[PDB]
């Protein structure tokens, strides 16, 4: 049977959010390239799914 | 909110800035001269990559 207590504080980390992150295709795809974007457009909705 | 499509600045200008000219042709110098040969011996000078 004990006789004395240890009031003890543990510490618990949980992560809850990440960083949102946001990558615009068509900056990534098709740089600068003027003549991309038409081959680009070939694809589809790659760049809104 | 519902993200339909995206945007982006048309350019409207150009820039073609270039760098100053380079090896300067020495035709400004061969019009500023004290002496010239005579006609029957005329110099040939080559000018190249100016």
């Amino acid at each position: 049977i004990p006789t004395n207590f240890s009031i003890s504080i543990t510490t618990e980390v949980m992560p809850v959010s990440m960083a949102k992150t946001s990558v615009d295709c068509n900056m990534y795809i098709c740089g600068d390239s003027t003549e991309c974007a038409n081959l680009l457009l070939q694809y589809g909705s790659f760049c809104t799914q | 909110i519902y993200q339909t499509s995206n945007f982006r600045v048309v350019p409207s200008g150009d820039v073609v800035r270039f760098p100053n000219i380079t090896n300067l042709c020495p035709f400004g110098e061969v019009f500023n001269a004290t002496k010239f040969p005579s006609v029957y011996a005329w110099e040939r000078k080559k000018i190249s990559n100016c």
